[PDB]
């Protein structure tokens, strides 16, 4: 009941529809803190097996200790623009290294593990405390001091208890401080969920990030931010969805042609506006880089960053592409080359040249042959297409497709006049040299 | 058109040396795998040897494994099949063909050669021995009578045979070789003429043999008995 | 005695050949299964050393299990198509979703590791069992209760056959369900050569992917498929190499202009078309994102999704830019900037305005000056080569070099009525632009 799709003779293109969208607007940003200790070389000048081991394992702890205090030390997508992707977590760092910030944090958590806490700006954040390695060194192995181990478990209980620090600093050394993929060893999936609980957030918004935690992940930060005292902090930086379950659409567009014998003389026409479409609120968000949205099931996660604001006419494209209303862009060219564009539920096939084109499915093989022009075939009955050299396998979604006729638009132009390298131009752009070249040939 | 003629086939004494080829045009033949596939007479079809486009990989059958060796030139459009210590049981028509091939499952051999012939026996060359078979009552009357030459102790197996210098094709009939437990062949022919035109009609046998250069002529007339 | 080159001084191009192909032409799909447990948290209790940490290993298999519970719900680069990486490992899922599918597999596997299995859809799959905790945990972690550990092997051995899932479990967490490189974690050596050595494919075809196991491994997907029951499932998508041993070369461009004095008055020109070139049954494959091409020694291993279908009359190029069979595409300019471009063999210097540029080797030091133009100096005695501030290494790959003079073309051209902006043009579309200037010049 969900994905549709279109196929548009005329233009050589096809829409699917069906999709939901959760789109990122903004940041939310949370302190994460570690408990340390302050060991200073012990004497113990033993020579069981076991203290070796242990003293292997300070000595492990001590230099990540070392590494992280020293990492602290003092078509159409070039019409977007340039943001700066981790401007606030950046910032709430910049305050932490106030004065009296990390004493406020580290007091205000003794009691519990998360809890809620103002900054000298006014502005309040989540801190949660993940690890206390302080409690487990200070008592239980340095006992008021285990100079002469007689269990081997005490062993491998500090190796467990080590391995989330060294996994972090690992991370971080190897990142120069800025993880984007956030790991779970920096938040376990339990951690995620009660942080994302706590959020301001309706119960909407915090069931779609719920069942998504794995795309929350993928559009995540985690930055080192500071060392000092006996803590250890870095911030961690969510996405906001602000609008959710707004339909959204797809557009594919495949080259255009006439089919001249003669190798040269032939003109061609594309469609450059491809990409993801969502409305959010009485307009059009167009994301032209579609590798830059992550989707599940029927479900688009897209971020602003890398959108344009269009008017809700850009739609009549699809429809009618000589409306006055809107004017859509296309490119020009003189170079027709086969190729194939797999869609959500099907593919478009521009066979042109000498190339032999096919479709195929398993049981019976091929069971169509294409000719010159642009066409469009269904996934119902067909596993892969062929075209040349080159093999393609179509996706297996459930839908209907629907097929639309009508003439190719590049038949309505004249050979002669007609501009060809073309990159950025549109229908009225195309119409004026035209009509200008046109007109210059009166001379009497 | 595609074409691929094999040459270089002959008749070699066994544990001896031989050199067969295979040139190719219609075709990139540096696109593409090609094979030996080898027929005895009157038995099945066999596998022989493959080689890659660029020569990288080599496969051979294992009855002829250390002893046979392939190799391609790809700006001449030919490869050769290098053969050493030759048996008895290497006598066959070989081919040469080219690989077709789906990717995963399927491996055939679409286009093929017209063949060349090896022989391997140790017979040594003789010259043919020729006698003639003249017509006797026992085998003349009824409606016609026949009378002809019998080839005799010969290891080449091209022997030909023509009456009247080719004058005469009614009534000939050729029969096939035989192949003795000695190594030679011998091949015996019949002429069918009317029983009256005995001692009228002039009957010669004429057996030219190239290998051994013996062109002889033998008459067959009646006699007595 | 395997790879030489030679330079054109015509075209300011080199191509490189000798080298041997390996093409990616489909997909292999197989199944890949761990048979797990489902402990209760029936445990009598315990307040040991020993116990504590068996307990704390099964909170981790839980976790384990719940996470992945939870993962699964519901230039002339422009010219290539689109297609969908993933689609058929995909529909393979798709399938594997029915009613009795996971039942059959079970069923065909308790005996055995490895088997071949026909599903609904009547395509045969290969399937592979890898770890077996349902075996080690139901008959040796639970002796009829577990309240006390006599041992402490027993927690090594349990803790080092856990580390194979947890292991899994993250790489599918960081990825959202689809890892591109398989890990020795997903697949050992072992298990990767046994599934080459089980698929229907010739001998040297083996030997080919045996031999370049990290290469397949690069090429390959892991898609994370279902978990019910008891079983664990995932796909992995191999890649199949349907063209192999065919002679491949690469083409090296560089800007070619006029040398003139003035600051202006200088056109330019280049060869747009670089990038691999592979024999495929009578025509030729061409990637121009050379970038997506392996080399390991002397074999190129090309995807061939990346590529278009030209014919074999495009070689003509390199030995006749003028020839009218093929019309080579250039690009066209007035922007002279120096630059270099590293070869197989050698490296070609194009040196324009006030730059210096030179070579040099480590023994003697500089070698060579270059004057304006193009030139090509080969890596038999050169090591480095600095053009303005940059300073390149060349390969010392070994191999022979051959010179090839000849005029430049740009020299032919008038300044006047030259084309001076043209991205995607050819040598005819110029040669049309410059008569149709030309003729227009015409007095009264």
């Amino acid at each position: 009941q969900n994905i549709t799709e279109e196929f548009y003779q005329s233009t050589c293109s096809a829409v699917s529809k069906g999709y939901l969208s959760a789109l990122r607007t903004g940041w939310y940003t949370s302190v994460i803190t570690i408990e340390l200790s302050n060991i200073k070389e012990n004497k113990c000048n033993g020579t069981d097996a076991k203290v070796k081991l242990i003293k292997q394992e300070l000595d492990k702890y001590k230099n990540a200790v070392t590494e992280l205090q020293l990492l602290m030390q003092s078509f159409l997508g070039f019409l977007l623009g340039v943001g700066s992707a981790i401007a606030s977590g950046v910032a709430v760092c910049k305050v932490l290294h106030l004065e009296g910030e990390v004493n406020k944090i580290k007091s205000a958590l003794l009691s519990t593990n998360k809890a809620v806490v103002s900054l000298s700006n006014g502005v309040s954040v989540l801190t949660f405390k993940v690890l206390d390695l302080k409690n487990y060194i200070d008592k239980q192995l340095l006992p008021i001091q285990s100079c002469s181990i007689s269990n081997i478990e005490t062993v491998i209980e500090f190796q467990q208890k080590n391995n989330r620090l060294l996994e972090i600093t690992r991370e971080f050394s190897v990142n120069a401080g800025v993880t984007t993929p956030v790991s779970t060893y920096m938040l376990t999936n339990s951690e995620l969920l009660s942080l994302i609980n706590d959020m301001p957030i309706t119960n909407d918004q915090k069931k779609l990030m719920s069942n998504n935690v794995q795309i929350v992940r993928q559009q995540s930060y985690s930055i080192m931010c500071i060392i000092k005292e006996e803590v250890l902090a870095y911030v961690v930086q969510l996405p906001l969805y602000g609008v959710i379950d707004t339909p959204c659409w797809k557009l594919h567009t495949s080259p255009l042609c006439t089919t001249n014998t003669k190798e040269g003389s032939n003109i061609c026409l594309t469609r450059t506006d491809r990409g993801w479409y969502c409305d959010n609120a009485g307009s059009v968000s167009f994301f032209p880089q579609a590798e830059t949205c992550k989707v599940q099931s029927n479900r688009v996660f897209c971020d602003t960053m890398n959108s344009l604001t269009l008017p809700s006419e850009v739609n009549l494209c699809n429809v009618d592409i000589f409306n006055p209303k809107y004017d859509c862009k296309i490119m020009t060219s003189k170079t027709d080359v086969s190729s194939s564009v797999i869609t959500s539920l099907g593919a478009i096939v521009s066979c042109y040249g000498k190339t032999k084109c096919t479709a195929s499915n398993k049981n019976r093989g091929i069971i169509k042959t294409f000719s010159n022009g642009c066409d469009y075939v269904s996934n119902k009955g067909v596993d892969t297409v062929s075209v040349g050299n080159t093999l393609y396998y179509v996706n297996k979604q459930e839908g209907k497709s629907l097929y639309v006729k009508g003439e190719p638009i590049i038949n309505f132009y004249d050979p002669l006049v007609f501009p060809s390298d073309e990159f950025d131009a549109s229908i009225s752009q195309v119409n004026e040299k035209i009509n200008q070249s046109l007109a210059f040939i009166r001379k009497s | 058109q595609v074409q691929l003629v094999e040459s270089g086939g002959g008749v070699v004494k066994p544990g001896g040396s031989l050199r067969v080829s295979c040139v190719v045009s219609g075709f990139t033949f540096s696109s593409y795998r090609m094979h030996w596939v080898r027929q005895a007479p009157g038995k099945g079809l066999e596998w022989v040897s493959s080689i890659t486009a660029s020569s990288s990989y080599i496969n051979y059958a294992e009855s002829v494994k250390g002893r046979f060796t392939i190799s391609r030139d790809n700006a001449k459009n030919s490869l050769y099949l290098q053969m050493n210590s030759l048996r008895a049981e290497d006598t066959a028509v070989y081919y040469c063909a080219r690989d077709e091939n789906t990717g995963i499952s399927h491996y055939w051999f679409d286009p093929w050669g017209q063949g060349t012939l090896v022989t391997v026996s140790s017979a040594s060359t003789k010259g043919p021995s020729v006698f003639p078979l003249a017509p006797s009552s026992k085998s003349t009357s009824g409606g016609t009578a026949a009378l002809g030459c019998l080839v005799k102790d010969y290891f080449p197996e091209p022997v030909t045979v023509s009456w009247n210098s080719g004058a005469l094709t009614s009534g000939v009939h050729t029969f096939p070789a035989v192949l003795q437990s000695s190594g030679l062949y011998s091949l015996s022919s019949v002429v069918t003429v009317p029983s009256s035109s005995l001692g009228t009609q002039t009957y010669i046998c004429n057996v030219n043999h190239k290998p051994s250069n013996t062109k002889v002529d033998k008459k067959v007339e009646p006699k007595s008995c």
